């Protein structure tokens, strides 16, 4: 299956990325932030990542 | 002897073949010696195995954004262009449209002289390059010099069946028209400016010529494009002078 996808690719031919792409957190809040406001900031978000997904109902 | 080789295919590839190792994707390519021999059966292996090996190195450049798979990419396309000189050989009928099909596929490759002239070096071994002189003459059109003069001087020479390095002095040729007007062109990035225009002044006199003898239905698609060619030589003549 490979295979058969490089002989499509290779019989669509050559083409310019170019053309292609033409046509087609952490840190940067700790270099301001005291860390006591934003480590729990980060607990936070871990906790809402979880929050928001399905696996809550079972932690 | 990958490096002989790789003139070889220009010329010897019987012997250079056999220190390149077989697990290379060159190694299958250049085995593929055997459309030099007329060994599909044995082509079409090779191809295969080549498809194979440039698997394993396109998992490989898949990481890096897709940005130098570009260059296993091309590979892929040269594989493919295998396959085509199988069938262009093997079925006359498919021939006409295999050549329409490989000037489609060429107009898409970014223009890098060394890709293009590999492209050319698979295709030549059933085209003669003096056949196909719109792929010389877009060739021509790659650069200026078209990459350096030595090759530009090899272009003419090729599409003109004229040596300039012996017959600079030589009267304008009898090449087709387009080809004078390109090594007109030539001409003009040198130091023989004013001989560039002189010619450009008996071209467009021959060609006036011709235009008289192509007063006719029968010919008048070398008439009409012969304006186009009057036309362009006309406003060289303007900017040159």
């Amino acid at each position: 299956t490979r295979r058969e996808a490089i002989r499509v690719l290779g019989l669509l031919g050559a083409l310019d990325p170019y053309k292609h792409k033409v046509n087609i957190e952490m840190l940067v809040n700790m270099g301001n932030l005291p860390l006591d406001e934003f480590y729990p900031a980060v607990s936070m978000v871990a906790l809402m990542r979880i929050f928001r997904d399905q696996s809550l109902s079972h932690h | 002897a990958r490096m002989a080789a790789a003139a070889a295919w220009g010329l010897s590839m019987e012997e250079y073949t056999c220190m390149i190792p077989r697990d290379t994707h060159d190694g299958a390519f250049y085995r593929a010696l055997a459309l030099h021999q007329d060994l599909f059966s044995l082509a079409q292996q090779c191809i295969d195995k080549a498809r194979d090996l440039l698997d394993a190195e396109l998992t490989a450049m898949a990481g890096e954004s897709y940005s130098r798979a570009y260059g296993a990419m091309v590979s892929c396309h040269m594989l493919s262009e295998l396959e085509e000189v199988i069938q262009y050989k093997l079925v006359p009928e498919r021939r006409e449209i295999i050549r329409q099909i490989w000037w489609e596929r060429l107009q898409g490759c970014q223009r890098i002289v060394e890709d293009w002239q590999k492209i050319l070096m698979v295709r030549s071994l059933v085209v003669s390059p003096h056949e196909d002189m719109r792929t010389w003459l877009k060739y021509a059109s790659l650069c200026g010099k078209s990459g350096r003069l030595a090759l530009a001087h090899k272009t003419l020479v090729l599409l003109l069946g004229v040596d300039p390095s012996r017959q600079l002095d030589h009267p304008l040729p009898t090449v087709h028209p387009q080809v004078t007007y390109a090594y007109m062109k030539n001409m003009w990035k040198s130091a023989r400016k004013i001989d560039a225009f002189q010619h450009m002044q008996h071209f467009v006199q021959t060609m006036q010529q011709q235009a008289q003898h192509a007063i006719a239905t029968e010919d008048q698609q070398h008439k009409q494009e012969l304006h186009k060619l009057m036309a362009r030589c006309f406003l060289k003549l303007g900017e040159w002078q």
